[PDB]
DNA sequence: GGTTGGGGTTGG
DNA sequence: GGTTGGTGTGGTTGG
């Protein structure tokens, strides 16, 4: 995260961290949604591109994380995941559309101060909140600046942008499933989602019910933190009827 | 159900230090 | 077909 | 201590 700063401890208990077995490093962010499911970027998982194709059998979460490296000691829970579940139109060509899995972990993580859910939104409140100038809050232990590797998790409020500045900002091709946010160049205050930061939450609290809401995951964008750049998001609502879906099948 | 609430924050009447900039924008 | 087999955990 | 124990130099882990 640029331009960030250190999270306060529980600030932000939703924040999983993806860590891969060996060699045992960070690959990404992601984001608890029930006890059984963390909520992540299809990328990654699954970047042909990079030659990145990860299994069930590879990875770790590790949650209720503040430190990077070290390992909380009666703090963090460590899950095991049972079944990877990338979204079907998930597009790794084109403009990484659809950039979004569901992680189903072995066993349940019992909550505690520093592990609890995030909640996803709805019509009414991805529709009341969703506005532009709107800002939300950016976690991860990503990148501090473009080339970073903080010590402790990091937070940035960024602003939601509209689509027509969206467009005009990036060759990439954009579809409805994203959106961008960050500060534009005249706007004094900066900051941006960075490599590393993937998978990590989009959150904005409710003015009515005081709660919450995952809105969206940082998914990609040219560079870390460039004037007239801003950085993409995966648009959490706009799949929410796929996430429940598969939770509903696979669940229960 | 219990989700969107932090047990040391929402749960303990208590903000962060941050939040309400979020809360101002809107 | 496709970034992929025969609506769907999924657009057209 | 700490967001947490306790001979364990570290440890599944820094200073
Ligand atoms: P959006 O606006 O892009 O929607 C565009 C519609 C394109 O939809 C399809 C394109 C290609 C294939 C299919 C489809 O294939 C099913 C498997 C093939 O089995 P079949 O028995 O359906 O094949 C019959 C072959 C005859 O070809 C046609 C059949 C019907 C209609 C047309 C047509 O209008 C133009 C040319 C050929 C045919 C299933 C569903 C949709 C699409
Ligand atoms: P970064 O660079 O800050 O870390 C470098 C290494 C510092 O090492 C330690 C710092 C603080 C504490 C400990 C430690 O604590 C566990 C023991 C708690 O006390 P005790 O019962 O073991 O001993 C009683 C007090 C002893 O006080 C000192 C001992 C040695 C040196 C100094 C000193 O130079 C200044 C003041 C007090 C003491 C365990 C291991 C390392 C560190
Ligand atoms: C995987 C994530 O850690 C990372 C997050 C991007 C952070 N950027 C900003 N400013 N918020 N995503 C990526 O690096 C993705 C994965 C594949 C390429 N990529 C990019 O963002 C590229 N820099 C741009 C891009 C390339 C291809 C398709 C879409 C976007
Ligand atoms: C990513 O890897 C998986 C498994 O390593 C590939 O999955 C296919 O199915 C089984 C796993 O149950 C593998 O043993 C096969 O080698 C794969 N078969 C096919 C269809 O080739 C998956 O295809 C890989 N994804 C990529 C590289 O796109
Ligand atoms: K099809
Ligand atoms: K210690």
């Amino acid at each position: 995260i640029v331009e960030g700063s250190d999270a306060e401890i529980g600030m932000s208990p939703w924040q999983v961290m993806l860590f891969r077995k060996s060699p045992q490093e960070l690959l990404c962010g992601a984001s608890l949604i029930s006890d059984r499911w963390v909520l992540t970027a299809a990328h990654c998982l699954l970047y042909p591109p990079w030659d990145k194709n990860f299994t069930e059998n590879d990875l770790l979460v590790r949650i209720g994380k503040h430190s990077r490296t070290r390992y909380e000691r009666n703090i963090e829970k460590i899950s095991m995941l049972e079944k990877i579940y990338i979204h079907p139109r998930y597009n790794w060509r084109e403009n990484l559309d659809r950039d979004i899995a569901l992680m189903k972990l072995k066993k349940p993580v019992a909550f505690s101060d520093y592990i609890h859910p995030v909640c996803l939104p709805d019509r009414e409140t991805a529709a009341s909140l969703l506005q532009a100038g709107y800002k939300g809050r950016v976690t991860g232990w990503g990148n501090l600046k473009e080339t970073g590797q903080p010590s402790v998790l990091q937070v940035v409020n960024l602003p939601i942008v509209e689509r027509p500045v969206c467009k005009d900002s990036t060759r990439i091709r954009i579809t409805d499933n994203m959106f961008c946010a960050g500060y534009k160049p005249d706007e004094g205050k900066r900051g941006d989602a960075c490599e590393g930061d993937s998978g990590g939450p989009f959150v904005m609290k409710s003015p009515f019910n005081n709660r919450w809401y995952q809105m969206g995951i940082v998914s990609w964008g040219e560079g870390c933190d460039r004037d007239g750049k801003y950085g993409f998001y995966t648009h959490v609502f706009r799949l929410k009827k796929w996430i429940q879906k598969v939770i509903d099948q696979f669940g229960e | 159900a219990d989700c969107g609430l932090r047990p040391l924050f929402e749960k303990k009447s208590l903000e962060d230090k941050t939040e309400r900039e979020l809360l101002e924008s809107y």
